[PDB]
């Protein structure tokens, strides 16, 4: 499991700090442009997330399809290929992963009409979510195309034109690529197919079971949610002022000292925003590094056969299979 | 050789046309410079901010205010500007980190594509890597990757093994292909048919364990002519 | 807010997307290459008289491998490619 992208967020300083206060807008105006850097950084982060997703998933210039007949030398890939009997053309394992990951997501809701309560209520506090450029049915289409190319053409479609080849023939040549003669496969094809089928079924049992190993993807979501909750709770800080409400300060205090009282409030909240932006940029950097590693793994294990030790799985690598996950990717080695 | 040299020359000339063209693809090097210039500019511009003080000029705030509150007014300005410098330093470190990561990747790519031949897929160019060339750029480096892309494919008939005398024959480092009536042996990355002889195949087993074996004949290059 | 922003009238149909409400672009069913990424698979571009249009992104060109239980494709030519980085 490798994380790929994270949530795109936008924050409005004027409304977040001073919600419906013209005097606050005039006072904040004397500070210059203290919000362009944050907006620029967040836009760059969003663009980086989109670029990361595009580099990881968009690697084929053609959308290959599998033949209607699903007999491949006796192997069964029915548990990873998409099925058209669902609105989402997703494999059973993909459905299990999405169901496991969906305890919390961004909400799936971005029309804002149905909000009459964690995201949209934070929406009144300048925390919005931008939608990803690629939907999950296009990420699914990319993964299905990659899977179809790998099963039919092998590694030929990754360096030019797709070239067809029988599935036992590709397995025999791949075995020959690791020092085992092809007669081994031609004599133990049934046993190898049975082992692969049993291993796939055990993969389904492992994922369907309780000990959820998808902690890496959940950590990013948890971190983002907790960071946003801390930032929204930070609005209650007094920052040395008598009160945390601007309307109350204007009604109960005269301007001569109300100016410094709100200047202190502005400084505290601006410090909070800069700290949050710095945390988001650092996490963006780590996630991008993870995305780069994921891209290297896809290109070196999915698009070909890797001789590197303990790089694509444990043992002697043969092939890898990609599956799409929320803000991440899953490989079967 | 002549065709390959012509193709290489044409490809290099097209590289010149691509770079000399108006749609510059060298945005990665310009982005860093633009980001640094914009950050530096905003750091300079941050000096004019009042930070909630009475005035932004030290001389005016000193002459037009008494020391009892002029001290805290200056302390406020000092704190704001120090916060600005610490922030600027923070983004400077983050960018230096990213620059270091890119430099490490570039060094690995140069050492693995230029100083040798790489078998890693989609690492040194797109396709089958042959060689790479480095070029110097302002605050960067440019690589020219030479790759091998097959073209003009043809369909054939193929078998896993061939049965001749109750024995199964397997290719040494090739594939079995057929243009129809006859059967030939050729390398798997370029079409070069050859007659299937005992020097092109090796024998292992019988003709009832391999799925798809095809009856044919294997020529012996020793007995018929050198029968003296 | 911004009262001057009347954005004329409903001359161009308002298109509702998951990202939000887009005013000033006309939706088309044709799939073109992305020019300006609006989000959620929708991009906008200036084309044909001339106006700004919004559409749904295309993943790529369709393909179908001619798979068979006795068939192989072997190249008869090669190409030398030079790419930059
Ligand atoms: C591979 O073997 C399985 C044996 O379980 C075949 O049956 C599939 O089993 C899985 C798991 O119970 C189900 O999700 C599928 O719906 C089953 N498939 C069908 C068609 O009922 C599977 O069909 C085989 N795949 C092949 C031969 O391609
Ligand atoms: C495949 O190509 C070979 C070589 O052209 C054909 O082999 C025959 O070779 C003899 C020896 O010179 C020629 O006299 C024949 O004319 C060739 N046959 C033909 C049909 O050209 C072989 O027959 C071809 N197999 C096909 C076309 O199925
Ligand atoms: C190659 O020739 C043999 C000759 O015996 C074929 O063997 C067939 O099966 C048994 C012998 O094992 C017998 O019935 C005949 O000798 C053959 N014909 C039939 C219809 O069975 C063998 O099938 C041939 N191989 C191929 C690929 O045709
Ligand atoms: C690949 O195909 C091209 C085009 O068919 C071949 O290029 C031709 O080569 C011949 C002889 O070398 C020249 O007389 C033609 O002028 C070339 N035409 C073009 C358009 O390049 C090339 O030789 C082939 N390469 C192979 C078969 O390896
Ligand atoms: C083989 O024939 C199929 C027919 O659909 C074609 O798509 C494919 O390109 C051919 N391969 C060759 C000529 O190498
Ligand atoms: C290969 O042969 C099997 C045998 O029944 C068949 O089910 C499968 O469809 C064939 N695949 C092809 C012709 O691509």
């Amino acid at each position: 499991i490798l994380p790929v992208s994270m949530t795109k967020t936008s924050v409005d300083c004027t409304m977040y700090i001073c919600g419906d206060s013209t005097e606050c807008s005039n006072l904040l105006l004397q500070y210059g442009s203290f919000c362009t850097q944050l907006k620029r950084a967040l836009t760059g982060i969003a663009v980086e997330q989109d670029k990361n997703t595009q580099e990881v998933f968009a690697q084929v210039k053609q959308i290959y399809k599998t033949p209607p007949i699903k007999y491949f030398g006796g192997f069964n890939f029915s548990q990873i290929l998409p099925d058209p009997s669902k609105p989402s053309k997703r494999s059973p394992i993909e459905d299990l992963l999405f169901n496991k990951v969906t305890l919390a997501d961004a909400g799936f809701i971005k029309q804002y009409g149905d909000c009459l309560d964690l995201i949209c209520a934070q929406k009144f506090k300048g925390l919005t979510v931008l939608p990803p450029l690629l939907t999950d049915e296009m990420i699914a289409q990319y993964t299905s195309a990659l899977l179809a190319g790998t099963i039919t053409s092998g590694w030929t479609f990754g360096a030019g034109p797709a070239l067809q080849i029988p599935f036992p023939m590709q397995m025999a040549y791949r075995f020959n690529g690791i020092g085992v003669t092809q007669n081994v496969l031609y004599e133990n094809q049934k046993l190898i197919a049975n082992q692969f089928n049993s291993a796939i079924g055990k993969i389904q049992d492992s994922l369907s079971s309780t000990p959820s190993a998808l902690g890496k993807l959940q950590d990013v979501v948890n971190h983002n949610a907790q960071a946003l909750n801390t930032l929204v709770k930070q609005l209650s800080s007094k920052f040395g002022a008598i009160s945390s409400v601007l309307n109350d300060i204007f009604s109960r205090l005269d301007p001569p000292e109300a100016e410094v009282q709100i200047d202190r409030l502005i400084t505290g909240r601006l410090q909070s925003l800069q700290t949050y932006v710095t945390q988001q940029l650092i996490r963006a950097a780590e996630i991008r590094a993870s995305a780069n590693l994921a891209a290297t793994k896809m290109s070196e294990c999915v698009l070909g056969q890797s001789k590197r030790v303990d790089f694509c799985g444990k043992g002697y690598h043969l092939m890898s299979f990609p599956q799409s996950a929320p803000h991440g990717v899953v490989f079967l080695h | 050789q002549k065709l390959i040299a012509n193709q290489f020359n044409s490809a290099i000339g097209k590289i010149q046309d691509s770079l000399s063209s108006t749609p510059s693809a060298l945005g990665k090097l310009q982005d860093v410079v633009n980001h640094n210039a914009q950050a530096l500019n905003t750091l300079v511009k941050q000096l004019s901010s009042k930070f909630g003080a009475i005035s932004s000029v030290l001389n005016d705030i000193f002459s037009r205010l008494d020391p009892p509150e002029a001290e805290v007014q200056i302390d406020r300005l000092i704190t704001g500007r120090l916060q600005s410098l610490q922030t600027y330093v923070t983004q400077q470190l983050i960018r230096a980190a990213e620059i270091r990561a890119s430099a490490n990747l570039a060094a690995t790519k140069m050492s693995e594509c230029v100083l040798g031949q790489s078998k890693r897929v989609d690492f040194c160019g797109k396709g089958y890597h042959l060689m790479s060339f480095p070029q110097s750029a302002p605050h960067g480096v440019v690589f020219l990757h030479v790759t091998y892309v097959p073209a003009q494919e043809k369909n054939f008939t193929t078998a896993p093994a061939i049965c001749h005398d109750g024995k199964a024959h397997f290719p040494r480092e090739g594939v079995f292909v057929s243009n129809g009536t006859h059967w030939f042996v050729t390398q798997r990355n370029f079409y070069e048919p050859q007659i299937i002889t005992t020097d092109n195949t090796f024998v292992s087993g019988n003709c009832d364990v391999v799925i798809g074996i095809v009856n044919n004949t294997v020529y012996d290059p020793l007995q018929p002519e050198l029968d003296s | 807010l911004t009262p001057t922003w009347r954005v004329y009238s409903t001359g161009s149909n308002v298109f509702q997307t998951r990202a939000g409400c887009l005013i000033g672009a006309e939706y088309v069913n044709n799939s073109y290459e992305c020019d300006i990424p609006i989000g959620a698979g929708i991009c906008a571009s200036y084309q044909t008289s001339q106006s700004i249009i919004a559409y749904t992104m295309s993943l790529g060109a369709e393909n179908s491998v001619a798979y068979s239980n006795n068939s192989i494709a072997i190249p008869t030519n090669f190409t030398i490619s030079v790419t930059t980085e």
